[PDB]
């Protein structure tokens, strides 16, 4: 009995093109805590990523978030993908800036 | 509830890939404040938060004692339970573990935690009553049995009632900028038409603290529980929170609906229109 | 500060 991860892919604070600010993907709801987890920029892995510490939710089920600075631009395209046991292949969520 | 403490701790067996992964976090509220893993290049117990970072080292080497030493003891309740559920020595297993302390506004016990989870299916509970236990399954009894013996209850009662709530009221204190500050959410309504006939209402809760929030839409004053998409509150990364929540509406039907938002940093309920 | 009990509980 395994359990597969929420995504969701948004910034900080709300984007502004130009302005730097920072992509997160939260990942949740998971289980077991091991999981791969990529950003990209215009499909391409974002390679200075970092994680909070793993710890999860009174279900059990683990929690992290992964986040790096960007500056969006009007074209930039960003995404968060994701892999996990339950996944058969990874899975891409791609960053809407009003979500 | 005022205020909490908790500590999680995951111990995660690989068979072929060395010895079980122990990682604990530990919080008060929703600020994490330390952690540990065995699988850093010098495992210690570390700081998370600036107030934290006061505590001199006999505090930190004794941190770090004691997560090695719980590392240990996980490592061989792994291979307990994988007796106790008859399981085989090439399979991943996790155990976890919460415990800790909720606190009033005056600082006094208001009651204590210490749960553990095997697979991620709950295992075994102290009780409220921080005296008696309740095991999850036939294998669980077996560890409620040696606990019950071993006054292992107690025990923890002793923490629960003694250390655990005097830390962290020392931790509020130290830390009273922060822990004993919210930030109330910051709020607006956005609109995403879908169709000549439909639109997306979101109702926006940014920059909150703690996490607990409830945002809720009406329709002519009647919750839209069921008609609601609520994403699940989410970390900013600055300490924050987000939230939001949205209807599908009917082209001119907008002001008809109401966002609703409470949230302990606002001296009154809110309600937003688009 | 994390529980220490001197005999950490097993199962």
């Amino acid at each position: 009995i395994q359990r597969t991860p929420k995504i969701q892919v948004y910034s900080r604070h709300p984007a502004e093109n130009g302005k730097s600010n920072f992509l997160n993907c939260y990942v949740s709801g998971f289980h077991p805590s091991d999981i791969e987890v990529d950003l990209l920029k215009n499909g391409e892995r974002i390679e200075k990523v970092e994680h909070s510490d793993l710890s999860f939710s009174k279900d059990w089920s683990f929690y992290l978030l992964y986040y790096t600075e960007f500056t969006p631009t009007e074209k930039d395209e960003y995404a968060c993908r994701v892999n996990h046991v339950t996944l058969s292949q990874p899975k891409i969520v791609k960053w809407d800036r009003d979500m | 509830g005022s205020h909490s403490m908790r500590y999680f701790y995951t111990a995660m067996s690989r068979p072929g890939r060395g010895e079980p992964r122990f990682i604990a976090v530990g919080y008060v509220d929703d600020t994490q404040f330390v952690r540990f893993d065995s699988d850093a290049a010098s495992p210690r117990m570390a700081p998370r938060a600036p107030w934290i970072e006061q505590e001199g080292p006999e505090y930190w080497d004794g941190e770090t004692r004691n997560m090695k030493a719980s590392a240990q003891t996980y490592r061989e309740n792994l291979r307990i339970a994988l007796r106790y559920y008859n399981q085989s020595e090439a399979g991943s297993h996790i155990i976890q573990v919460m415990y800790g302390c909720d606190v009033g506004p005056d600082g006094r016990l208001l009651r204590g935690h210490n749960q553990y989870a095997y697979d991620g299916k709950d295992y075994i509970a102290l009780n409220e009553d921080l005296s008696s236990w309740t095991a999850a399954d036939t294998a669980a009894q077996i560890t409620q049995r040696k606990w019950e013996a071993a006054r292992v209850a107690e025990q923890l009662r002793a923490y629960l009632e003694g250390l655990c709530v005097e830390w962290l009221r020392r931790y509020l204190e130290n830390g009273k900028e922060t822990l004993q500050r919210a930030d109330p959410p910051k709020t607006h309504v956005t609109h995403h038409p879908i169709s000549d006939h439909e639109a997306t209402l979101r109702c926006w809760a940014l920059g909150f603290y703690p996490a607990e929030i409830t945002l809720t839409w009406q329709r002519d004053g009647e919750d839209q529980t069921q008609d609601t998409e609520l994403v699940e509150t989410r970390p900013a990364g600055d300490r924050t929170f987000q939230k939001w929540a949205a209807v599908v509406v009917p082209s001119g039907e907008e002001q008809r609906y109401t966002c609703h938002v409470q949230h302990e940093g606002l001296p009154k309920p809110l309600t937003l229109r688009w | 500060k994390a529980f220490s009990p001197e005999v950490i509980p097993m199962f």
